[PDB]
C-alpha cells in the first residue's frame, strides 16, 4: 500500500487539450523532478546502476549547512531579521532530528540569545526586546527552542519562562479578539498561525483558562473550506450571525488548524471544541500527495506545485486527521494513510542539495536550500519514517501518574470570572491537557526507513514538532511532574 | 557615499541605542551600515515614543530595507494616525510597495488597516486595484485573503451594491476562463455563489451552478479544482449524487461530455471516487468496495493505502 | 518566490 515511485508509471498531468499557465508550470516542475529521479539510484535497490547518484541522507553536509548559518549570517538575511527565533528553531530542531548534539556552551548561547527577545510585559519578539515588540510566532519558536537547548539550572532558561508565565498569559489576552481569533502582535493580522502558536505555548506552560479559549474553537472550525482543508481565517458577520472562511485550503493553515483543534479536544469545557469535518480534512490531506512523476512530495494547495516543506505541513497533519477520524468512527460504534515510502523518496532524491556542495534541504530542484526547508523536510521525513499514533492507553497511563498537588501558581485571569470554576475543575483541566500532550507514541514495528537504517532520523512529535525526549522533560518541568 | 545619522543636523538631539543581543548571540545577521544606523535611531525613537515626521520617514527607510519588519510597520501606522496623515497618500505609496512584496504579511495587513480606517462609502477603487495587482501572480494567497476581507467588511457596512456583486462574479468568470485550473478563483466563486450571507439560494440558482460546474468538468476532465467544487457543492446543499451520474459515468471507463477532448486518459480517479460514493448512497457497499480497491490497485496507486481504508470502510 | 511563514 506504499509503492515506491520507481515501481510506478510516471505520466504527466493530462492537458485535456486546454493549456493554461497552471499546466505550464506543472509540466515544467514534472520535467525537473523526474529528470533528477532518472539520474538517481532507486533507494530501495541492493544493486544500483553504475554512474547514478546515491540518494543516502547526507547528514554531515546538512550539519555543516546548519553550522555556517548558525554562528554568522550574510547581510541579505536582513529579510529575516524579524524571524531570528525561527532561524534558531529551524537549526536546533534539525540538529535534534539529525542526531547531532550541541555542547553546553553553545546551548547556553542559544538560551541567552532567546532570553534577550523576551519582554517583561510578556512574550518573545523576532529580535531583542529593545528592538522588536512581542509576536505569537516568535513566542512559539523561542519556547520550543528553549525546550530543545535549555534545562532546569539557573542558566538553563526554563526558570525564566516559569517566571514569565503570568506576563505571557497577559500578552495572549491582549491579543485576544471576541470572535475567537488572535492578533499575531499589537495591531497585527489575525489567522490560525496565531492560534496554533498560542495554543502550543499555553499547553506547555500551564496557562490555559476558559477566558483564553472562548470562541477559539469556533474561529478555527469556520476556517474549513469545501475542499476539506483549512484557510487562514474566518470572518465573523455581526454572537456572530455566521462565520465564513476567507481563502483557499492551504497546507500551512490546515496544519495549524488541525493541530489547534487537536489541542482543544483535551480541554474539559462544555460542548467544546466545536467539531470539524475530520473525514474531509483527511481526504484533502491525502489528495495533496504528488504523483510519481513529481516524486510523491506534497503540494500546499490544489493545482499548485509540490514542495519539500509541505512534508511537515501536510504530512505531519496526517496523523492528527487520522486520530480525529478514528475518534469520530468510535463515537458511532491497518495500512498507512499516505504513501510513507514515496515521501521519503522525495526527501532523499529531490529535496537534498546536490552532493559535495553547501548541503541543506530545499523546496524543489532549482531552489536554494535554506534553514526553513531543512527543518520542515526533516520534520516531514520523520513523520514518514515513524508511525505516530495518539494512544488512549498511554493517555490513561498518564492520568494515573499525574500529581495534582504539584504545580506552578495559577494564572490570574483578566476578568474576575475568567478562570476555572474551582480547584477540582482546574486540576482536572491540568491533568487532561498534560496527559493528552504526552499521548503521542511511535508504534513498534511501524518503522519504515527507505534506503537503509543509516537514513533513519529521530522521531518528532505530531502537533508540537519537537522530539518526545525534549517535550516530556519540558512539559514535566512546568507542570512540576518531573 | 552614506552620511551617518550622527552627522545629520536633523538628528543631532537623538542619542542612538544599540541592539541588545547580549553576549555572543546565535544567528547574528551582518547588517549593512545603513540598516544598523537606521535601527540604532529607531530604537531611540521608539523608546522615547516620538511621533513625528522624521520618525515617519525613518520607518519608510527601514521597511524598504526589510518589508517584513512587523514592529516598524506597527510603529508606522501609529505615526500615521497620531499625525493625522493623509491615508490616501499612504495607500498610493503602498501600490508600488505591495507589487514588489507580494508575500509580505505586514504590507498586506497595512493595506487592510488603511482601508478599515479610511472607511470609504464605496470601495470600488480598491477592488479594481486588487484585481490589477493579481496580474503578476493570479494565485497570491494574501491578495485573495485580502479580497475576501474587503468584500466581507464592506458588505457588513451595507456598502456593496448588487451591481458590485454582479461585476465581481463577471470578473471571477473571466479569471476561470483564462485559467480554469486557478483554485484561488474557484475559492472566490464559492464565496460569491455559496458562502457569503447575501448569496441567493433557490432551486434555479442551484441549477445554474450545476451547469457551470459540469461544463467546467467537461472542458477540463482532469481538473481537481472543478471536481472538488462539485463534491463540496452537493455536500453543502445535501444534493444526491445519483441523478448527476450520467454526466460522470463516461469518465469512469444537464451538460454532457464532449462527443472526448484529446489527451484525456480514462478513467479519471475522481470520477471513480464519485461513482463509489454514489454506490454508498445506494447502499451498494460491495460495488463501492470494488471501485475503491481498483483505485487502490490500479488507477490511483499513490493513494493505495487511503483507498484501501475506504474499501475496508464498506466491508 | 521563497516561502514565507511570518
Ligand atoms: C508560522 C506557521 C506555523 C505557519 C504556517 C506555515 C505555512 C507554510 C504558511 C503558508 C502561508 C502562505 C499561504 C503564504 C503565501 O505564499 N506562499 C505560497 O504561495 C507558497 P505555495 O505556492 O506552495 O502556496
Ligand atoms: O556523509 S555526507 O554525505 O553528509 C558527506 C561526507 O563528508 C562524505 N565525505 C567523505 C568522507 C570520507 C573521505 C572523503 C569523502
Ligand atoms: O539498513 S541496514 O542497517 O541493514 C544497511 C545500512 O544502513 C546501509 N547504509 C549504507 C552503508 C555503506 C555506506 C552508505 C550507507
Ligand atoms: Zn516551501
Amino acid at each position: 500500500f506504499t509503492p515506491s515511485v520507481y515501481s510506478l508509471v510516471s505520466k504527466p498531468l493530462p492537458s485535456n487539450s486546454r493549456p493554461s499557465a497552471t499546466l505550464d508550470e506543472q509540466a515544467e516542475t514534472e520535467d525537473l523532478i523526474s529528470q533528477l529521479f532518472d539520474l538517481t539510484a532507486d533507494p530501495n535497490a541492493l544493486v544500483s546502476e553504475h554512474g547514478k547518484r546515491y540518494s543516502g541522507l547526507r547528514k554531515q553536509e546538512h550539519t555543516q549547512f546548519l553550522a555556517s548559518s548558525f554562528f554568522q549570517l550574510p547581510g541579505k538575511f536582513v529579510s529575516l531579521d524579524a524571524s531570528r527565533p525561527w532561524l534558531v528553531f529551524w537549526t536546533v530542531h534539525s540538529l535534534d532530528l539529525l542526531g547531532v548534539a550541541l555542547d553546553q556552551g553553545t546551548k547556553d548561547r542559544v538560551v541567552s540569545t532567546l532570553l534577550h527577545f523576551l519582554s517583561p510585559k510578556g512574550g518573545f519578539g523576532g529580535g531583542p526586546a529593545n528592538s522588536q515588540i512581542p509576536h505569537l510566532l516568535p513566542t512559539y519558536a523561542s519556547v520550543c527552542s528553549l525546550a530543545i537547548a535549555g534545562n532546569d539550572s539557573s542558566t538553563g532558561g526554563w526558570k525564566d519562562l516559569a517566571a514569565a508565565r503570568q506576563s505571557i498569559y497577559e500578552f495572549f489576552m491582549r491579543c485576544k479578539r471576541p470572535d475567537g481569533g488572535f492578533v499575531v502582535c499589537e495591531g497585527g493580522e489575525v489567522d490560525v498561525r496565531g492560534t496554533y502558536c498560542l495554543l502550543v505555548v499555553a499547553t506547555l506552560l500551564d496557562i490555559i483558562t476558559p477566558e483564553l479559549l472562548h470562541n477559539v474553537d469556533k474561529f478555527v472550525s469556520a476556517c474549513q473550506t469545501y475542499e476539506g482543508g483549512f484557510a487562514c481565517a474566518s470572518f465573523p458577520f455581526p454572537e456572530p450571525s455566521c462565520r465564513v472562511s476567507m481563502a483557499e485550503a492551504h497546507g500551512g493553515y490546515t496544519s495549524c488548524s488541525l493541530n489547534s483543534h487537536f489541542l482543544l479536544t483535551s480541554v474539559p469545557l462544555p460542548s467544546f471544541p466545536l467539531s470539524i469535518d475530520a473525514n474531509a480534512a483527511l481526504r484533502w490531506t491525502v489528495l495533496q500527495q504528488g504523483e510519481p512523476i513529481e516524486g510523491g512530495g506534497f503540494r500546499g494547495r490544489t493545482n499548485k506545485l509540490v514542495d519539500g516543506c509541505y512534508s511537515w505541513w501536510v504530512g505531519g497533519g496526517a496523523p492528527v486527521a487520522e486520530e480525529l477520524v478514528r475518534r469520530e468512527k468510535s463515537r458511532k460504534v491497518i495500512p498507512p494513510i499516505f504513501n510513507r515510502v514515496a515521501l521519503q523518496e522525495f526527501t532523499l532524491v529531490a529535496a537534498q542539495q546536490d552532493p559535495g556542495s553547501t548541503g541543506g534541504l530545499r523546496d524543489k530542484p532549482g531552489k536554494r536550500p535554506d534553514q526553513y526547508h531543512t527543518c520542515n523536510n526533516l520534520s516531514g521525513l520523520s513523520i514518514a519514517q515513524h508511525k505516530m499514533s495518539h494512544s488512549p492507553s498511554t493517555v490513561s497511563s498518564n492520568r494515573l501518574k499525574f500529581d495534582a498537588s504539584k504545580g506552578l501558581p495559577a494564572v490570574k485571569p483578566v476578568a474576575p470570572g475568567g478562570g476555572w470554576k474551582n480547584e477540582d475543575e482546574r486540576q482536572n483541566a491540568r491533568r487532561e491537557i498534560w496527559a493528552n500532550a504526552l499521548g503521542w507514541i511511535e508504534e513498534e514495528g511501524g518503522e519504515i526507513i527507505v534506503g537503509g537504517k543509516d537514513n533513519r532520523i529521530n522521531t518528532t512529535t505530531p502537533v508540537f514538532n519537537i522530539l518526545g525526549l525534549r517535550l516530556k522533560p519540558f512539559i514535566n518541568y512546568f507542570y512540576c511532574q518531573e | 557615499t552614506y552620511i551617518p545619522m550622527s552627522q545629520r543636523r536633523s538628528w543631532a538631539d537623538v542619542k542612538p541605542i544599540m541592539q541588545d543581543d547580549g553576549p555572543n548571540p546565535v544567528v547574528p545577521i551582518m547588517y549593512s551600515e545603513e540598516y544598523k544606523d537606521a535601527m540604532d535611531y529607531f530604537r531611540a525613537i521608539a523608546a522615547k515614543e516620538e511621533k513625528s515626521e522624521r520618525a515617519l520617514e525613518l520607518t519608510e527607510i527601514i521597511v524598504r530595507m526589510n518589508p517584513a519588519h512587523y514592529t516598524v510597520w506597527q510603529y508606522r501606522f501609529s505615526l500615521l494616525t497620531s499625525l493625522n496623515k493623509s491615508l490616501e497618500d499612504e495607500l498610493r505609496l503602498m501600490n508600488e510597495f505591495a507589487v514588489q512584496n507580494l508575500k509580505s504579511y505586514q504590507v498586506w495587513h497595512h493595506r487592510l488597516l488603511l482601508l478599515d480606517r479610511i472607511s470609504p462609502q464605496d470601495p470600488v477603487s480598491e477592488i479594481e486595484y486588487i484585481h490589477g495587482s493579481l496580474l503578476p501572480d493570479p494565485k497570491n494567497y494574501h491578495t485573495w485573503a485580502y479580497l475576501h476581507w474587503l468584500y466581507s467588511h464592506f458588505s457588513t457596512l451595507g456598502r456593496i451594491s448588487e451591481a458590485q456583486w454582479g461585476s465581481e462574479l463577471d470578473w471571477c468568470n473571466e479569471m476561470l476562463r483564462v485559467d480554469g485550473r486557478n483554485n484561488s478563483a474557484w475559492g472566490w466563486r464559492w464565496y460569491l455563489r455559496v458562502s457569503r450571507p447575501g448569496a441567493e439560494t433557490s432551486s434555479r440558482s442551484l441549477q445554474d451552478e450545476l451547469i457551470y460546474i459540469l461544463k467546467s468538468i467537461h472542458l477540463i476532465p482532469h481538473n481537481v479544482s472543478a471536481w472538488n467544487y462539485l463534491r463540496g457543492f452537493l455536500k453543502h446543499f445535501s444534493l444526491p449524487l445519483v441523478p448527476i451520474l450520467p454526466a460522470i459515468l463516461p469518465y469512469t471507463a444537464f451538460p454532457m461530455p464532449s462527443d472526448l477532448p484529446e489527451d484525456t486518459p480514462l478513467p479519471v480517479p475522481l470520477a471513480l471516487e464519485y461513482l463509489a460514493d454514489s454506490f454508498i448512497e445506494q447502499n451498494r457497499v460491495d460495488d463501492a468496495a470494488k471501485v475503491f480497491e481498483k483505485l487502490s490497485s490500479e488507477y490511483d496507486q499513490m493513494r493505495a493505502g487511503y483507498w484501501e481504508f475506504r474499501r475496508r470502510e464498506c466491508a | 518566490t521563497k516561502c514565507v511563514v511570518m
